[PDB]
């Protein structure tokens, strides 16, 4: 059920220690990574227009 | 305009009105101790502005 | 009772008129003006005011000259032309609080309701806010001193409702609006250290002077709360706030990626037009 991600937790065999944690700011790295991936096409297309007009 | 004309208008301001009203308006856009509402936004950058940064993105 | 007050710049420009109609006589004493406002709502709102001939004595401070007929006539005619505003209190232009102000304020405490007091400066050289609302209420003291009139500082703000903003903005043509961004922020971030430096440096010198050279109890009881709040920040070791520096510095990284990426997007039209315009204008010029 942790592999199913229904709640926050992780098991243990050697020590049996239970740890519960969460990561609230999920909407930052998604929007940032999408801006990087979308801007890659912008810079590459710019290099296509300049590479087309120069050579 | 027939039988009814007008006249030009100019202004005048001495240094007491300039500094009293100028510093009074700058203070009217400033704080009391001028250090109060700075940390409010400095620490609102982590709570409220994050929503404005996500929406900005 | 009252948490905050609202003072329009019209009364302070009427103090500019107090400094205009002097006539170069050589007195320039604490001319007392009859402050007007709206005491109905919990918040105080000053719209306009007027003045009364006020003269004191050179040596004796207990001398004060007011007028009841002029107050009832100016207030009667002002109420006849505008009945939405009534008497609230008064204000003096003197920078120092004299002992006679309890007797001057006592008249408008008897005849008028609880009057608020405002101390301003004759010269607009003070960088701080010139208006300080001092409520005239009697407070019980813990040391056992007899109950007397106490002037507690009430916070004040200088705002205009509809027209005075337009008139001030047109008469100045030099001040700038909010204008969020680089200049309005960096000016505050540059001069703010002087804005606290002149206040604290101007206060703690006479404070430290009155520490050793002081008598006539200055309410030393509040000094314990003063140094207490000053010792409420005992140079934190910043151990727990490290992760907070990682959060604010991570937002800094977000601003880095936004600046670099967005400016890199802005470089498109420039770094394209610079070529397609120059080479085509050059190849088609002749």
């Amino acid at each position: 059920m942790i592999l199913d991600k229904k709640f926050h937790g992780i098991l243990d065999q050697g020590e049996g220690v239970l740890i519960i944690f969460d990561e609230p700011p999920v909407d930052k790295t998604y929007e940032a990574a999408l801006e990087t991936i979308q801007n890659m096409s912008k810079v590459v297309d710019s290099l296509y227009n300049k590479a087309k007009k120069l050579t | 305009n027939r039988h009814y004309y007008s006249i030009t208008i100019n202004y005048r301001k001495n240094e007491l009105e300039q500094k009293m009203l100028l510093n009074l308006h700058k203070k009217s856009w400033m704080e009391g101790l001028t250090l109060q509402d700075y940390s409010e936004h400095c620490k609102h950058n982590e709570s409220v502005v994050k929503e404005m940064l996500e929406l900005a993105k | 009772a009252v948490q905050k007050v609202v003072v329009h710049p019209l009364v302070l420009l009427s103090v500019v008129d107090h400094f205009n109609r002097i006539g170069k006589v050589g007195n320039q004493k604490r001319v007392v003006g009859v402050l007007l406002g709206s005491w109905q709502k919990k918040v105080l709102d000053v719209s306009n005011s007027f003045a009364v001939p006020f003269d004191e004595d050179d040596k004796d401070d207990s001398v004060w000259f007011l007028d009841h007929d002029y107050l009832e006539n100016m207030y009667g005619m002002f109420k006849k032309v505008n009945a939405r505003e009534r008497i609230v209190g008064w204000y003096h232009t003197g920078p120092k609080l004299h002992k006679n102000d309890i007797a001057i304020n006592e008249l408008m405490k008897r005849y008028c309701p609880n009057s608020v007091l405002v101390i301003i400066d004759v010269k607009p050289k003070d960088l701080g806010l010139p208006t300080e609302a001092y409520i005239s209420v009697e407070e019980v003291h813990d040391d056992g001193t007899p109950t007397s009139k106490t002037f507690e500082h009430v916070t004040s703000e200088i705002g205009a409702e509809e027209a005075e903003e337009v008139g001030v903005e047109h008469l100045l043509r030099d001040i700038k609006d909010t204008t969020v961004g680089t200049l309005s922020q960096r000016i505050t971030n540059q001069v703010h250290g002087l804005k606290g430096l002149n206040s604290k440096l101007l206060d703690i010198r006479s404070y430290l002077e009155k520490v050793a050279t002081g008598k006539l109890p200055i309410n030393h009881q509040i000094i314990y709360q003063l140094q207490d709040v000053f010792n409420l920040l005992p140079d934190v070791s910043l151990q727990e706030f490290v992760k907070a520096f990682y959060l604010k510095t991570n937002d800094q990284m977000v601003v880095v990626y936004l600046a670099s990426l967005i400016r890199s997007v802005v470089a498109l039209h420039n770094l394209i037009n610079n070529k397609i315009a120059n080479r085509d204008a050059e190849k088609k010029e002749g």
